[PDB]
RNA sequence: GUGAAGAGGGAAACAACCCAGACCGCCAGCUAAGGUCCCAAAGUCAUGGUUAAGUGGGAAACGAUGUGGGAAGGCCCAGUCGGCCUGCGCGGAAGAU
RNA sequence: GAUGUCGGCUCAUCACAUCCUGGGGCUGAAGUAGGUCCCAAGGGUAUGGCGCCAUUUAAAGUGGUACGCGAGCUGG
RNA sequence: GCUGAAAGCAUCUAAGCACGAAACUUGCCCCGAGAUGAGUUCUCCCUGAAGGAACGUUGAAGAC
């Protein structure tokens, strides 16, 4: 079924009554509004496309303004779309609230992780380190050997080396939901969601058991 | 060959619908159809279906022996039916016939399996099961379904076995 | 004087439809690759394409002889470190029938730019309804 | 090149290439392959008469 | 005998294997070794059989009711039995980008 | 008119003639624990001391790749 | 394993049919129309437009 689009705020703890702390995180959600509904007889898949937030008058181009004005809804920060779950039907202009997550109790959170730049091999792939004394010269963190001699002649595809690390889309599964506040529009979920503060997080019900 | 040439009497209460290579004997116990090997030429005459070979075909009478042999069940089992018997010796395994469902508990979870339409099971005693049906190939398969759970272990004979089957017990390793 | 060479601008091309129910693979692909190259015209020239457009229907109904139904294996290499992929005939014809025809005709044609230019003509379809009805193709019996 | 040209133009009329050359050799005609190919390209009306004569002379 | 001191065509590629010894030219013909379904010029040719293993397209001692043809038998009012010569097959048969 | 040699560190790749884990036949296989063979290469396979010892673990498999790897390190 | 002849019986097989592994194709996560087969849908502009780029304040983005 369909999820929500929110914004990570911070990380805090929650005290249960028996004296056990629970490390949670807080996701702020504004009321998502349905801008488009697709169906099988025109495209080939059933899915809804929603928006959230608010944007300025100048920064929105003309065709996006017309496309939003067809549905009669206000502007938004970004557009996302969720695959419909084969037997739900929702109209155009309906606002998807936060009350929907009062029963699922098992969600997965999808987001963009941090980015650590051009990180080396030891930070990326967890290599090991050569000796720092006993004659070792000009080699403390290099990868080392990378293959054979006069037989393959080529380094095989998929070799683990240096590169850009982080800034990748990722998904953390099987996170317990803890507290849903439909009056101040918040969602407190136990665990550690990916991404820095101020990003965009996608919350879906867990596709596994 | 000698089983092929013998005319088997096909009694009334049946239909002989040769719909080409396919045969329908819609009657007392349903139908059984199958593209018949293009070799076995069949022909309806009188209370029998005459099989011969068609030219250019390698098996010929070899396949006609099958056409008279396995489809002798087509002659007989429609009006007579067939009945199988099973027993079990040794206590500790329970398989119960709840309708078309068979449930079973053996010291393991209980496992389930299913019974087809034209098969009826009766238990005149707590240990003996009698199965009535329509087709030889179906009752043999449900026999392989029922026997495979607690197959007869050959030391103390415990398990589920047939009524007429013999199983030879032996010693238990003196030294 | 000289032997005439067939110019590319003045050439003419037709459209054909080939039914493939119950045919064997090799003795159909041979005629397809013969007509696509343009060897059945009296205007043949080995460096100029002169073939004919061909549409093939009922590709899933093609048949093969003997135990090639199961024994014949199709391989490809992913190019990666240690992977290689295989598939039998049944799984491939269940997944897609277009690649079975398009991998057999491809080997029978020359290699190079003219090979791809010739292969661009053939257009196979899995079912029995083609979407090229506006060009008025002629039914050809092979 | 010429052999393939004559072979296609002869198979268009219902006779393979080998029987074509066999019939022309038996009918005492010594036109070689270049003139045959050029005639087969430009004017089919003479080529079908040549093919018909070869078919008559073969059998 | 060939190469060294020899090109051409065939054996996928392949100095020493098979056919054959290049003075120069031409958009002419007949053949040798090898071949005629497409890549790649020429038979989807004609008559009678064999193989069902992709055998053809790698191999031994040994083994088995695979299959075609032939000679000689023992018993028998509708056949059965296992011995011999012979053509084609099957198992024996596991390598590292 | 030059193809740098054994062991160790870092990094691996592949085969199966299989050490563990999964499926079975036979057993001189009551059970537990075993012996051998058939199928199976997806994952894993220890630390110290001078071939052996001490102690863990389900396990501490057999092998080519210039007896892998010095325009990567070590000079024992 | 079931039925079943060639070989009157028997037989997992020659014809059809049912089970059967951390293995195989799916399933789970990510990339993905330079897939030249270059795909799909919604809106906007044209009888100097829609927009894009240069410049500036910069970032939990970053070697440029």
């Amino acid at each position: 079924m369909i999820g929500l689009v929110g914004k990570k705020v911070g990380m805090t703890r929650i005290f249960t009554e028996d004296g056990v702390s629970i490390p949670v995180t807080v996701i702020e959600v504004e009321a998502n509004r349905v801008t488009q509904v697709k169906d099988l007889a025109n495209d080939g898949y059933r899915a809804i496309q929603v928006t959230t937030g608010a944007k300025k008058a100048n920064r929105v181009t003309k065709p996006e303004a017309g496309h939003f004005a067809k549905a009669g809804v206000e502007a938004g920060r970004g557009l996302w779309e969720f695959r419909l779950a084969e037997g739900e039907e929702f109209t155009v202009g309906q606002s998807i609230s936060v009350e929907l997550f009062a029963d699922v109790k098992k969600v997965d959170v999808t987001g963009t992780s941090k980015g650590k730049g051009f990180a080396g091999t030891v930070k990326r792939w967890n290599f090991r380190t050569q000796d720092a004394t006993h004659g070792n010269s000009l080699s403390h963190r290099v990868p080392g050997s990378i293959g054979q001699n006069q037989t393959p002649g080529k380094v095989f595809k998929g070799k683990k080396m240096a590169g850009q690390m982080g800034n990748e889309r990722v998904t953390v599964q099987s996170l317990d939901v803890v507290r849903v506040d439909a009056e101040r529009n918040l969602l407190l979920v136990k665990g550690a969601v990916p991404g820095a503060t101020g990003s965009d997080l996608i919350v879906k019900p867990a596709v596994k058991a | 060959s000698r089983v092929a040439k013998a005319p088997v009497v096909v009694p009334a209460g049946v239909d002989v619908k040769i719909n080409g290579q396919v045969i329908t004997i819609k009657g007392k116990n349903g139908e059984l159809t199958r593209t018949l090997n293009d070799a076995v030429e069949v022909k309806h005459a009188d209370n029998t279906l005459t099989f011969g070979p068609r030219d250019g075909y390698a098996d010929g009478w070899a396949q006609a022996g099958t056409a008279r042999a396995l489809l002798n069940s087509m002659v007989i089992g429609v009006t007579e039916g067939f009945t199988k018997k099973l027993q079990l010796v040794g206590v500790g395994y329970r398989a119960a016939v709840k309708g078309n469902v068979i449930n079973l508990s053996l010291g393991f979870h209980p496992v389930d399996h299913q019974l087809p339409a034209g098969i009826t099971a009766e238990c005149p005693t707590q240990t003996e099961i009698v199965l009535k049906g329509a087709d030889k190939q179906v009752i043999g398969q449900v026999a392989a379904d029922l026997r495979a759970y607690r197959r007869p272990e050959p030391y103390k004979g415990k398990g589920v076995r047939y009524a007429d089957e013999v199983v030879r017990t032996k010693e238990a390793k003196k030294k | 004087m000289k032997t005439f060479t067939a110019k590319p601008e003045t050439v003419k091309r037709d459209w054909y439809v080939v039914d493939a129910t119950g045919k064997t693979l090799g003795r159909l692909a041979t005629e397809l690759a013969r007509r696509l190259r343009g060897k059945h015209k009296a205007e043949y020239t080995p460096h100029v394409d002169t073939g004919d457009y061909i549409i093939v229907l009922n590709a899933d109904k093609v048949a093969v002889t003997g135990n090639k139904r199961t024994d014949k294996v199709y391989y490809h290499h992913t190019g990666h470190i240690g992977g290689i992929k295989q598939a039998t005939f049944e799984e491939m014809i269940a997944r897609r029938p277009e690649r079975v025809i398009e991998i057999a005709v491809k080997g029978m044609l020359p290699k190079g730019p003219l090979g791809r230019a010739m292969f661009r003509k053939l257009k196979v379809y899995a079912g029995n309804e083609h979407n090229h009805a506006a060009q008025q193709p002629q039914v050809l019996d092979i | 090149l010429w052999i393939a040209r004559i072979n296609a133009a002869a198979r268009q009329n219902g006779i393979s290439y080998s029987k074509f050359i066999n019939g022309l050799k038996k009918a005492s005609v010594e036109i070689d392959r270049k003139i045959l190919a050029d005639i087969a390209v430009f004017d089919k009306v003479a080529f079908t008469a040549l093919v018909e004569k070869a078919k008559a002379a073969l059998a």
